[PDB]
DNA sequence: AATCTTTCCCACAGT
DNA sequence: TTACTGTGGGAAAGA
């Protein structure tokens, strides 16, 4: 029993950075089946990012365990390696291996990232959907966990001329990528590094694609993105965005744009470009691994000629992010069923107060912690937990004051957490506040 | 303003082209417990907003005037409201006074509050109508009362921040008024089998339908009301293609499993990843259930 | 008008009862097949390990 | 039927 | 160069 102690928790909650373990998995929301014996690699490719510096500490918590557990009488540098295998609704595929090896050449706050670009589903797999399967563990046969992504649809080929899996939705996430004539090596994906856009060869970014409505801050509506609609592309991580843009259709390097197109919803894996709002001749383009505007030629009134790398394939992508930290030394078991808190609700008054959490993979073995204050958690579904708000008095002390005490509105907002009755914190990232009328 | 359109703030970046001292005494009082003082005029209330952007009634509503100050609240409200008041102003968390009201379940205060031209409808940060909250903390009356404004019944189907409706939230919580709080809504003007359709559109809200939620870790009283009253096709699938049975089977509620089975709910059909009730129950190790399936056909 | 001030606080409670009720019952169930769970994992999660080493032994044999 | 989707079929441009 | 292998376009087969 390695239960969590108020004190230990503080040590964490205080320096999450020097502790926490983030691991995110980006992927496509639709994959193209491969026929017979060919292999049609998923694209973009599902890649896993290892975030935080706790991944280093996580190493040591084992490095000083393989040796400090050896005790008796070159195989060391091996018992600290990151072994990971990603796989699909595998039934006949071995389950591809991601690198993560210490002997890898590089070519911000990202411990290490790997991409699985060999994945593919055969027609022999007669399932309509399927989800990714990732297993992480250490060289020294030490476990970590096992995850699965959101569902992924299987498509025979991208239609030329359900609907939330075949149309892009107003508030969803996508990736925009460019390719060149029957080959791969030249694949670029719209991404954002250090507060700025460009076009990676290495990785791709997930961008929430908003449907502009009207009026920094702006109006966004609900509705499938239709060709010729003002679209706002926001990066999901950083926050950064691109100027207003009018997504538009394109066929064979030609920006097809008559009136009978605003009756066409942007299908998956189709190509298209974003023409500026003012100079309806300019298109968002990249001229060699760096994005810029561009004045492409005019041809008729119902069409337009654009540059090669000015028209890309849009595709809805999703992602998952797992945050976890070992309160007390690695645990015997793994993490695998890792809870993901969606939204936090509250209803009732003072003595009848109640907090509703929503999410996925909720195991009854979890206790919610308002900051450093555990509560009599109630598991209902593995999608929800109710819990009674603890009395303010018993949350922050002369020590926990500056951290739980909102430096702004002098209120008291504490970080919510889901805890494993085995000393492990699963940070919801949400926060409970207490309306305080002092100062 | 509606749920369909929101306000998204975010930075930006442009691509080149070529290379070459206040603490409102009135409020604290109102907040406090008993002490009613200071002028309660048009300038008193209506105009004043702190750091929570809460108006007097907001704090008055906050029946949290603990230490007990019973009936005065209803009155101390009626005051600032009859001395003029934006009976529909929103606080930090987009909560109309009338809401904080249903939150604290001050049905009386509400009653007047509405009469003062207050709109329940106006949902908060949690894209939740007033009726949701009623359901949120299952206060039967509180809703049976509010279900008299024409405009409210209008937003009967509207779904919250987690894409759930009236019953949806009802069926989700158990109790004895519940099964009636339901009979109410259905009587009021709500279809039993509503999946989120008016929303299949963008906003990623969708899937299930009442029965699902009940099914999902028991609430028998309702699954019985729904599959027994009339309707609810136990064979419906959410955006993950799940039959309540499944949901049930997944979570592990043998109790519900059996009823559904008994009523003729298909066990054939599979989810999105070609799985099925057993494989599910089986997958999460709910043998009790597993065997119940093999004990069938 | 002029009706109520609280609201059947004993439904809400009789309820928070039933719920805390299944939470405990369900805390059991999970604590039951708990090892069976960690088992199906303990193994399949290592089935990859010995699958790693032997496919990692190659880097050693060929040198 | 009228059209879309699914399964083939195959040329191109690299290894 | 000959052999082999992704990918994109397009005909043909089904839905």
């Amino acid at each position: 029993v390695q239960s969590l102690t108020s004190d230990r928790m503080i040590d964490f909650l205080s320096n999450k950075e020097k502790y926490e373990c983030v691991i995110s998995i980006f992927h496509a929301k639709v994959a193209q089946k491969s026929y017979g014996n060919e292999k049609r690699f998923f694209c973009p490719p599902p890649c896993i990012y290892l975030i935080g510096q706790g991944w280093k500490l996580k190493k040591d918590r084992v490095a000083q365990l393989y040796k400090t557990l050896k005790a008796s009488a070159i195989h060391e540098q091996q018992a600290t390696e990151l072994v990971a295998y990603i796989g699909i609704g595998s039934d006949t595929s071995e389950r591809q291996q991601l690198d993560f090896s210490t002997g890898k050449v590089r070519h911000p706050n990202i411990y290490d990232y790997c991409a699985a670009k060999t994945l593919y589903i055969s027609d022999s797999d007669k399932r309509k959907y399927f989800d990714l399967n990732a297993q992480f563990f250490y060289g020294c046969g030490m476990e970590i966990g096992g995850f699965v992504s959101q569902r992924i649809k299987v498509i025979s080929k991208p239609s030329k001329k359900d609907c939330k899996y075949l149309c892009i939705a107003s508030g969803t996430k996508v990736a925009l990528f460019n390719r060149l004539r029957s080959q791969t090596v030249s694949t670029r994906y719209l991404h954002v590094e250090g507060n700025a856009f460009h076009a990676s060869s290495t990785k791709w970014g997930a961008f929430t694609i908003h449907l502009f409505d009207d009026e920094d801050n702006f109006a966004v509506r609900d509705g499938f993105v239709y060709y010729g609609s003002v679209v706002k592309l926001v990066d999901s991580v950083t926050g950064i965005a691109l100027p207003r843009l009018r997504i538009r259709k394109v066929d064979k390097q030609q920006v097809i744009l008559d009136a009978s197109c605003s009756e066409e919803p942007v299908s998956q894996l189709h190509k298209c470009a974003f023409q500026m709002i003012d100079n309806e001749l300019v298109y968002l383009c990249l001229s060699h691994d760096k994005i810029i505007q561009h004045q492409a030629t005019a041809i008729n009134e119902h069409r337009h000629q654009i540059n090669d790398g000015a028209a890309w394939t849009i595709i809805s992508t999703d992602k998952a992010e797992y945050r976890f930290f070992e309160a007390m030394g690695q645990v015997a078991n793994p993490i695998s069923p890792c809870p993901v808190v969606g939204s936090l609700e509250v209803d009732g008054h003072g003595e009848a107060s109640r907090v509703e959490l929503h999410g996925r993979d909720f195991k009854p073995n979890l206790k919610v912690w308002f900051g450093a204050t555990p509560v009599e958690t109630t598991f209902r579904s593995e999608e929800s937990l109710h819990c009674s708000i603890p009395p303010v008095s018993q949350v922050r002390n002369e020590q926990t004051h500056w951290m739980f005490t909102n430096r702004t509105t002098g209120d008291v907002e504490v970080p919510i957490s889901l805890v494993r009755d085995d000393g492990v914190v699963y940070s919801s990232g949400l926060t409970f506040s207490y309306k305080s009328l002092e100062r | 303003r509606t749920r369909k359109r929101r306000m998204i703030n975010a930075s930006v970046w442009m691509p080149p082209m070529e290379n070459e001292e206040s603490p409102i005494k009135l409020h604290t009082e109102a907040a406090g417990s008993y002490a009613i003082t200071e002028p309660i005029t048009r300038e008193s209330v209506n105009i004043i907003d702190p750091r929570h952007n809460r108006t007097v009634l907001h704090w008055i509503a906050s029946n949290s005037s603990a230490e007990k100050s019973e009936d005065l609240i209803v009155h101390e409200a009626k005051e600032c409201i009859a001395a003029g008041a934006d009976v529909n102003a929103m606080d930090c968390d987009e909560n109309t006074p009338l809401m904080l009201a249903v939150l604290a379940r001050r049905r009386r205060l509400v009653a007047y509050l509405m009469k003062a031209g207050a709109d329940p409808t106006i949902y908060n940060k949690s894209e939740r109508s007033a009726l949701h909250q009623a359901a949120a903390n299952r206060d039967f009356g509180m809703m049976v009362y509010m279900l008299n404004s024409t405009k409210l019944k209008g937003d009967i189907e509207e779904l919250d921040r987690n894409g759930m409706t009236a019953l949806m939230i009802v069926a989700h919580n158990e109790g004895r008024d519940q099964v009636a709080s339901a009979k109410l809504l259905v009587e009021k003007g709500a279809k039993v089998d509503y999946d989120g359709a008016a929303r299949k559109d963008s906003e990623k809200y969708k899937g299930r339908t009442a029965l699902h939620y009940a099914a999902q870790v028991s609430n028998m009283p309702i699954v019985k009301y729904l599959v027994g009253e009339k309707g609810s096709n136990k064979d419906k699938q959410d955006e993950d293609g799940k039959t309540p049975i499944m949901l049930a089977a997944q979570e592990g509620r043998i109790e519900v499993v059996m009823y559904l089975i008994q009523q003729g709910a298909s066990v054939e059909a599979v989810d999105a990843t070609d799985h099925t009730a057993r494989q599910l129950a089986q997958a999460n190790n709910h043998h009790n259930i597993v065997d119940i399936f093999d004990r069938c056909r | 008008e002029d009706e109520p001030t609280i609201g059947d606080l004993n439904a809400f409670h009789s309820g928070e009862e039933l719920h805390r009720q299944r939470s405990e019952l369900a805390r059991a169930n999970y604590e039951k097949a708990r090892p069976e769970m960690i088992a199906n994992q303990r193994a399949v999660t290592a089935h990859l390990f010995n699958r790693y080493t032997e496919d990692e032994e190659r880097k050693r044999v060929e040198q």
